[PDB]
């Protein structure tokens, strides 16, 4: 279910971001997306530990 | 959009949002075409927020 979240972005699909928004700002958009998913993965890994 | 790029001497995409040269590659729908005439420096007033 964490993949359905937007994490402040305009879309939850990265292909839509790449084919919809300009790459200079799509870089910071994907940076926000990857860091949100990385925080979720870190939380899951700590819970698993 | 290719013919629209050179039918008129309009300003070369001074706006934020969709990618400039990718407009032939999206599948958008439900567009709105509102036209009006203003005076001088009121173009900067027309912006999100």
């Amino acid at each position: 279910k964490q993949l359905s979240s937007k994490f402040g972005a305009i879309s939850s699909v990265l292909n839509d971001i790449f084919s919809r928004l300009d790459p200079p700002e799509a870089e910071v958009q994907i940076d926000r997306l990857i860091t949100g998913r990385l925080q979720s993965l870190q939380t899951y890994v700590t819970q698993q530990l | 959009y290719s013919v629209l790029y050179n039918l008129a001497p309009f300003f070369t995409f001074k706006c934020y949002g969709v990618s400039p040269t990718k407009l032939n590659d999206l599948c958008f729908t439900n567009v709105y075409a509102d036209s009006f005439v203003i005076r001088g420096d009121e173009v900067r007033q027309i912006a999100p927020g």
